């Protein structure tokens, strides 16, 4: 247990804390909290209680119908040897519907479980979204979380909803495998002319990294400020405090400028929540309005120029 | 992002559409990053920017307002604060040069050792007792089973001589874990909190390092009002006077290495 | 509702209202899905085939 | 748990009525159904 | 200029080297040693930039030569050279201005460092900062080395540095495989899925429903504890956000690294070893 | 009707204020997961039949 | 009935709020798990033998 | 655990009568269905 | 149970409930995992010989 | 632990027993198995 | 068995409890591996041979 | 027990308990390894020639 | 450590032969096997 605030070095117990008081209607937590050595060495060592009504209950059964019919299939190509099974695991996966079937319902066999499977798994996501939407009102909360979770909803339903549908044809959508889908956005990039001049791909990327930025410094910088009790954000954030007093200064003398304990937060969200934000639309775009980002990039003037040292011909136009 | 368009589609047409609502959100972020803080002070250099600007590119936001829960006041953001005070002279009459603090810079509360008058109160809990206490008042908190118990351990110091000995840990019972170690010098035989965050464990020799500070100056640490718990304002006042240490501890320190 | 009577003895173990959601949601699913399944094979009555084509009378 | 062998007894019955009720109403859904397009 | 409480923290010491002579502050910025350093690297570099956008892929007056910032490019020496310095204008400025970078990135952290020293806070930022600047000292030393050639380095141009990206990954054809690639990636959505929760949770309990308090850890813990169960922890999330971050970048320079010096075959293949198990 | 005067207790256990903007939700997707549904697929009521000249002296 | 004999002890170790839940879970899952399985095998009824082909009768 | 011999022995017993409700439900089940489908 | 006469001592190192419990499990599991298995490659009386007619004969 | 020498067999004995009666359920279900394909 | 004359020792330094659950996996896994792994290549009496071809036999 | 008489002195350094169980994981693992490795390469008497072909040959 | 020199030896000396066992062991399946395919 290095001391870096990385590992804590002495842990200590309390009585399992139910959560707090909920509202009326509300059905009460269950769940009886479990204690973790190893697992409360890296953070906090209580477990549960879990929340679980209407909303969690008919989602938790939702999508778990989606995922055995997944899994099921799987397990089916595989003709059930479980052998196989684990050995192809990666590379198994439950393939859309054939494009000899556009939207229309399919056969359990040709595509039919995926859709199935698909919209077990959409609601399932959509159902959740709401059963966070309860347990943040339930505590007064904002609906911060639902914003973000929604705004990666977004760019789920892209995959599916909007642009596929938008295509008229259940081909133009990702499958249910772990490797296969490597391939779906493999392929997908290689279809639309290179995503790497996609406009909002870019964005996005700029997202991805972003947002790994940030934490790096945040989650850094409340660390190296840990001492003077920079953890404890919300204190912070009300009444302003010793650790948020250089925790800034920092910043502030390394680049320039900086934001306050609570600002950035702010900024972490947007540069999170605006990731799949740009990500639903750079796919929304792609085979819709635009099939080819290269010639679209340089349509515009931004494909770079290079020499040429290296050249084929073309047999057809030769031929 | 040329000057000169000669090309027009859908795909560009939702491009720009973003960049407005981007150039706005860094904006609106922006002004939020000014609710603590500005004004400035001076003038050392004048405010670098590709614009200058009176302060900033954006005027600072209006004034939210926080509710904190029961039996608390109410917190306003941005809020115009009082000049503070700097216990140390100007190391040269040119902008920007450094402060040399008066006195011993281990208490001359500049710096490392520098902290802002925190509310001179105390953080609770949901309910409304002091959120940090000692293990002394926390009744139910009791050393993980397996992990070694800090209590009875001899804190030693950055010197390496010993300071004094543990008699007590102060837990949290909002966040389940240990914050503060209630440490017994040996010299001045009071008691004084040690923050985890500078707090290091040697299970073998059963001790406590600290390199922030040596094992003298644990003597005159920023004595608590209420041994029964520990106030916001000393709180941040405590482990502040460690920092010091992290920086005047040893001439050593901050005399440069090459 | 005959062997209703010693039935009646669960309600005193467990919280009826769980096996009431946990039900109304339980056949949520079964129902969305079976006309799925269903739908999706023996007969996409809604434009597998019968009646009058929407695509014959339709799309001429 | 919770409560007593007297309400709920009650419980029983009252959701009981309406337990075969969704027996009936869907016994009438495949019986029709059968009758429409009869499976198997 | 300062703000509100700034004066009171700008001690003087905690310096590494020469810090006496430079150690002032100008503007809200600090210099002492490194501080004159990084930018006696950023003007001879940020203008060796852009002379490349001036002279350009052949010369200033060929047709190649562009200012257009997404065309704008400047590409490395050939695989030819391997470890020797080609023609400043042949690979030359790349090679030169490269080292330009690690000066300003490398001496850019050590000026964190002392930075940190003078807060007495943690030395966190800047060994995380490390990581960053490590990654890239893989994909131009590292690489390349155990390659022999730094034409093997990625070309400094908005849009140009993608394609070196889209060959190198092709190079292994479907390089979604690598095995620390995968890895890396999904730490990377990991982090971006840690923010969107960390970020959010806060604003969510400092600024509630309308006539609502600020919130307590109290909340928190069981907020997540009625989504999901467990709630990892206050510090908790600031520890792992910071491990992730940091997992990602380091995974992923494992990612580029084994790909060409420790494996030139194709990745989708690398599995077999999975496969050629004698288990099935 | 016969266990119409036995189910009125429903409202002692389940809160009303939940129970109904939960389903107003319950059904605003459903209904419109309806049309989706049957317009992708089974028929499409504004580009199958008519008015056949919308497309077909619209198109041209 | 045998058996039946010294099996009540069974309920003083295991509690019953455990066996009545994971037990319908279990027979759910397991269930589902067969009509599915077995579906997808042969012996399939919705559309594998009769009703004989009407689709394609009723349809065009 | 949580009880005694009593409240247990009877448990047991209704307990009982109530999986061979299924068994009974179930078999007589599989017997309709394998009179019709005929698997093996 | 003959020299298992001995082995009472087990208990008190080997918790009951969890013993029990647990085992239950892996059973459940295996239970299924074999059928599975075997049902693979083996023989698949669901599609491989009769009296399975209707699949085939039923199908074209 | 948490239990003694004198349930120790209690609990021994009734759950050995049992565990018999599954072990020749089983026998007896690989039994009718052979008899009807037989394997290897 | 001799060699075992001081080998009672044992149950003094490594923890029963322990010991014994983790051999309780060890061999549990063990075992499941090797039938796994044996069935694949060497001898797969299920699709591998005789002694009937209900498939082979009863399919064709 | 020839070398126990100058060796002895190694357990007060080494933790008896850590390097007992420590050593047991290793070598079981090696064990499991080696098999692995050996039976992959060099001859997989499993899958690879003799006893016989019982399986394919026997069969078909 | 956690103990003397005394101990030590008590310890080292069971441990030891017990572990000839082992080579023993090996070394017998070792020939065993050179007995039927001697690799090389
Ligand atoms: C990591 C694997 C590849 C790589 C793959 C990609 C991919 C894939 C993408 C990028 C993208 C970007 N990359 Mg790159 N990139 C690499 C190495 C680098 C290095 C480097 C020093 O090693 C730099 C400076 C950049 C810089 C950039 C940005 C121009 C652009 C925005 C990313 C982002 O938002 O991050 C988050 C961080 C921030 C927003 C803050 C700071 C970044 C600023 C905005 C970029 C300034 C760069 C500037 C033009 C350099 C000259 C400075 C002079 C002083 C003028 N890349 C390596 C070789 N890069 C995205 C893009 O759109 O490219 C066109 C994209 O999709
Ligand atoms: C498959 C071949 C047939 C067919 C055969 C069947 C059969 C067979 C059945 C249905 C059933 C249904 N069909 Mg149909 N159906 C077909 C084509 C359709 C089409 C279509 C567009 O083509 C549609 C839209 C529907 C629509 C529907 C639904 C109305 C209904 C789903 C009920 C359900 O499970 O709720 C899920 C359940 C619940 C939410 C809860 C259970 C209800 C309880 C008893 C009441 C709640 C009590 C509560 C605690 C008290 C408070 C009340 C409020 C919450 C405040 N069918 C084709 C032609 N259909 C089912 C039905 O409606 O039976 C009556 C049924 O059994
Ligand atoms: C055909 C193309 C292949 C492919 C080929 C490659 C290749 C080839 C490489 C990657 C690399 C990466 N790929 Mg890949 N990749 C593909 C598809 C993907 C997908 C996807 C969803 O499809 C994803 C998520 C990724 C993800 C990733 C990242 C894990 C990794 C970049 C790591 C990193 O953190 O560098 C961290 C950052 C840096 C090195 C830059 C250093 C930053 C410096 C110190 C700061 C700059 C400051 C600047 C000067 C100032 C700006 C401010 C201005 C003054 C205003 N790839 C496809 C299949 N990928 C790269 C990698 O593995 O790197 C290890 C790599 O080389
Ligand atoms: C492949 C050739 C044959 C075939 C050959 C076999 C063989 C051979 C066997 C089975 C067995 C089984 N088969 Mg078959 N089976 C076939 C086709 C099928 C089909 C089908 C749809 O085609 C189905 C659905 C089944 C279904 C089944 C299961 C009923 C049964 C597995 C029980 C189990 O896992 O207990 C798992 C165990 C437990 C949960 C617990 C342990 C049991 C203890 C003793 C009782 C519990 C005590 C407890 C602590 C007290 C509290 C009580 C409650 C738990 C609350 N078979 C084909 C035709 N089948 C097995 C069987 O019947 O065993 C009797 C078996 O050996
Ligand atoms: C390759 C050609 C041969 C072959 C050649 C060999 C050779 C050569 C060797 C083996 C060995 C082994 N082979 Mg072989 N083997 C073949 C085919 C097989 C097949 C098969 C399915 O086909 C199997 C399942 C095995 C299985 C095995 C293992 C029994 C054994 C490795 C044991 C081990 O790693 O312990 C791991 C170790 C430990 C857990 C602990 C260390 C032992 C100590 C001394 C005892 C523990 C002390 C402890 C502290 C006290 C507490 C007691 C309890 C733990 C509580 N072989 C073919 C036919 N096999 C090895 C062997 O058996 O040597 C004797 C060996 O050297
Ligand atoms: C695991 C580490 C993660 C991380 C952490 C991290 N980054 C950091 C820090 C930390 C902790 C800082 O403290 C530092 C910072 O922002 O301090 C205020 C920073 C930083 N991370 C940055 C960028 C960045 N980080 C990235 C990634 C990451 N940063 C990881 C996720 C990425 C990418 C590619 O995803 C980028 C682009 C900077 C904003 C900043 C460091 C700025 C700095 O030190 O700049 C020094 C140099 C100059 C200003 C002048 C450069 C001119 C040279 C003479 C020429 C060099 C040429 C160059 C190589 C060409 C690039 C061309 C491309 C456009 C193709
Ligand atoms: C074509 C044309 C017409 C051109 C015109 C050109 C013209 C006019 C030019 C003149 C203008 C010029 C020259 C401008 C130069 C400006 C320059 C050089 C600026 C250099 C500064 C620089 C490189 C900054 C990099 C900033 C970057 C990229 C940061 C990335 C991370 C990020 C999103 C930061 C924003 C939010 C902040 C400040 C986070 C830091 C931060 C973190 C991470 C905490 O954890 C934390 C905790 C508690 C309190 C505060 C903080 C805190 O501030
Ligand atoms: C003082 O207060 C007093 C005590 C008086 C109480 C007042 C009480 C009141 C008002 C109480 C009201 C209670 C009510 C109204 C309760 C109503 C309950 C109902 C209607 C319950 C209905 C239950 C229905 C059940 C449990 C149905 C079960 C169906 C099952 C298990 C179906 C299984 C289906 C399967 C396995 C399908 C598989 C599909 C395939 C085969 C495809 O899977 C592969
Ligand atoms: C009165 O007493 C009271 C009641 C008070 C208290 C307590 C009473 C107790 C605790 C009673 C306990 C009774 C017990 C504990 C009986 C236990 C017997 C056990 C646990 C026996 C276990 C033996 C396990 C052995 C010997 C395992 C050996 C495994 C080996 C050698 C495995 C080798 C594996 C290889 C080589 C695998 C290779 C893998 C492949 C083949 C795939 O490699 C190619
Ligand atoms: C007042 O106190 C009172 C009277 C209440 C005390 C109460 C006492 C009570 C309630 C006692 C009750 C005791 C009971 C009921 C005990 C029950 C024991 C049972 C049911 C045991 C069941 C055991 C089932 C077993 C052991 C199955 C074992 C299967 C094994 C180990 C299979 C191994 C399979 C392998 C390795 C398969 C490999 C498959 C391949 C290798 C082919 O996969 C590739
Ligand atoms: C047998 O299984 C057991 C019981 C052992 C359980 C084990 C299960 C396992 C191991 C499952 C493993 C599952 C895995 C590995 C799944 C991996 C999935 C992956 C990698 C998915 C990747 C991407 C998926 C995407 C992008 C899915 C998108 C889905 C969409 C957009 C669905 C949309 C559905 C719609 C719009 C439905 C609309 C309703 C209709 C069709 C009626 O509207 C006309
Ligand atoms: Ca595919
Ligand atoms: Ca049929
Ligand atoms: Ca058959
Ligand atoms: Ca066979
Ligand atoms: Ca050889
Ligand atoms: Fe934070």
């Amino acid at each position: 247990p290095e001391y870096q605030n990385i590992f804590t070095a002495v842990q200590v117990r309390a009585p399992a804390y139910p959560g707090v008081p909920l509202p009326k209607g509300n059905l009460p937590r269950i769940g009886r909290p479990i204690f973790s050595y190893w697992l409360g060495k890296i953070g906090d060592a209580q477990i549960g209680p879990i929340y679980l009504g209407l909303t969690g209950t008919l989602s938790i059964f939702f999508g778990l119908v989606a995922i055995s019919i997944i899994g099921f299939n799987m397990l089916a190509s595989v003709h059930w040897d479980v052998f196989q099974f684990l050995k192809h695991f990666f590379w198994l996966g439950l393939e859309p519907p054939p494009p000899q079937y556009g939207l229309r319902i399919p056969p359990l066999s040709e595509g039919g479980w995926w859709l199935m499977a698909g919209l077990f798994l959409t609601l399932s996501i959509l159902l959740w979204w709401v059963r966070t939407y309860k347990r943040a009102e339930a505590l007064g909360m904002s609906q911060h979380l639902s914003w973000a979770f929604a705004a990666a909803i977004f760019f789920y339903l892209v995959l599916g909803f909007i642009r596929p549908v938008m295509m008229g044809s259940w081909a133009k959508a990702v499958p249910f495998g772990i490797f296969p889908h490597l391939d779906w956005t493999a392929a997908f990039s290689i279809r639309y002319g290179n995503l790497y001049y996609n406009p909002f791909h870019m964005l996005s990327i700029a997202f991805l990294y972003g947002s790994a930025l940030l934490f790096a410094m945040h989650g850094a910088t409340i660390l190296s400020v840990s001492r003077f009790g920079g953890d404890r954000e919300i204190d912070q954030i009300t009444h302003r405090g010793t650790a948020a007093e250089r925790a800034a200064l920092f910043w502030r003398w390394t680049m320039g400028f900086n934001v306050t304990m609570e600002s950035i937060h702010r900024w972490a969200w947007w540069c999170a929540v605006l990731t799949v934000i740009t990500a639903g639309i750079g796919i929304l775009l792609s085979g819709t309005v635009v099939d080819n980002w290269y010639l679209w990039a340089v349509k515009h003037g931004m494909a770079p120029a290079y020499p040429e040292v290296v050249t084929a011909v073309n047999p057809y136009e030769t031929a | 992002s040329a000057g000169i368009t000669h090309y027009i589609d859908a795909a560009q047409i939702t491009i720009w559409a973003f960049w407005l609502f981007f150039f706005g959100l860094i904006i609106y972020l922006r002004r939020e990053d000014k609710r603590e803080g500005y004004p400035l002070d001076s003038d050392r250099t004048e405010r670098s920017g590709g614009r200058v600007k009176v302060v900033g590119f954006p005027d600072l936001p209006d004034p939210k307002t926080f509710v904190l829960p029961h039996n608390g006041g109410t917190v306003v953001a941005p809020r115009v604060e009082a000049p503070v005070a700097v216990n140390a002279t100007p190391f040269s009459p040119a902008p920007g040069s450094p402060l040399v603090p008066n006195g011993d810079p281990m208490l001359s509360g500049f710096g490392p050792a520098a902290s802002p008058d925190r509310p001179k109160h105390c953080d609770l809990t949901f309910e409304g007792l002091p959120k940090i206490v000692p293990m002394r008042v926390a009744k139910e908190f009791s050393i993980a089973e397996g992990d070694p118990d800090p209590r009875g351990m001899t804190v030693v110091g950055l010197d390496g001589e010993v300071a004094g000995t543990v008699s007590d840990v102060w837990v949290d019972r909002s966040e389940p874990q240990i914050r503060y170690l209630e440490v017994e010098v040996a010299a001045n035989k009071k008691k004084v909190l040690l923050p985890i965050g500078f707090s290091r464990f040697d299970k073998k020799a059963r001790k406590v390092k600290v390199d922030a500070i040596k094992a003298a100056h644990f003597a005159n640490v920023p004595t608590l009002s209420n041994p029964d718990q520990v106030t916001l304002y000393e709180e941040d006042k405590v482990c502040a006077y460690y920092a010091g240490g992290k920086l005047y501890a040893t001439a050593e320190r901050a005399g440069p290495l090459l | 509702f005959t062997m209703n009577a010693n039935l009646y003895k669960i309600w005193l173990i467990l919280d009826p209202r769980r096996v009431l959601v946990s039900i109304v949601a339980f056949q949520i699913v079964l129902g969305l899905l079976i006309h799925m399944i269903v739908l999706s094979t023996d007969l996409n009555w809604l434009d597998d085939n019968i009646p009058v084509s929407y695509q014959a009378l339709g799309k001429k | 748990t919770g409560l007593t062998d007297d309400e709920a007894k009650e419980f029983h019955a009252i959701f009981m009525q309406s337990m075969y009720a969704w027996f009936g109403l869907v016994v009438i859904a495949h019986l029709l159904a059968w009758l429409y397009r009869p499976w198997l | 200029a300062m703000l509100s409480f700034e004066k009171k923290y700008r001690v003087r010491g905690g310096t590494l080297i020469g810090g006496d002579l430079f150690d002032f502050w100008v503007g809200p910025f600090y210099v002492g040693f490194f501080g004159v350093v990084g930018f006696c690297f950023t003007l001879l570099g940020v203008l060796l930039i852009v002379w490349g956008a001036t002279i350009g892929p052949t010369g200033p007056t060929s047709d190649l030569q562009t200012y257009n910032l997404w065309r704008i490019s400047i590409a490395p020496p050939d695989l030819s050279y391997g470890l020797r310095m080609a023609p400043l204008t042949e690979g030359g400025l790349w090679q030169i201005i490269t080292i330009c970078a690690a000066g300003a990135f490398i001496s850019w952290a050590l000026r964190e460092v002392e930075i940190c020293r003078k807060l007495g806070i943690g030395f966190h930022v800047p060994f995380a900062f490390s990581f960053a600047i490590g990654a890239y000292l893989v994909l131009v030393f590292v690489r390349p080395l155990l390659m022999g050639a730094w034409g093997h380095g990625f070309p400094y141009g908005i849009l140009s540095h993608l394609d070196w990206v889209s060959n190198v990954g092709y190079q292994f054809l479907h390089f979604h495989y690598n095995p620390a690639h995968m890895l890396a990636i999904s730490f990377f959505f990991t982090n971006c899925l840690a923010l969107s929760m960390h970020g959010s949770l806060i604003l969510s309990v400092t600024n509630p429903q309308k006539g609502e308090p600020v919130k307590t850890s109290e909340h928190e813990n069981t907020f997540f504890r009625d989504i999901v169960g467990y709630s990892i922890g206050a510090l908790a999330i600031h520890r792992l956000g910071l491990f992730l971050a940091l997992s990602a970048a380091f995974w992923s320079a494992v990612c580029i690294l084994i790909s060409g010096p420790f494996w030139t075959r194709g990745w989708p293949e690398w599995w077999n070893w999975w496969l050629e198990l004698p288990l099935w």
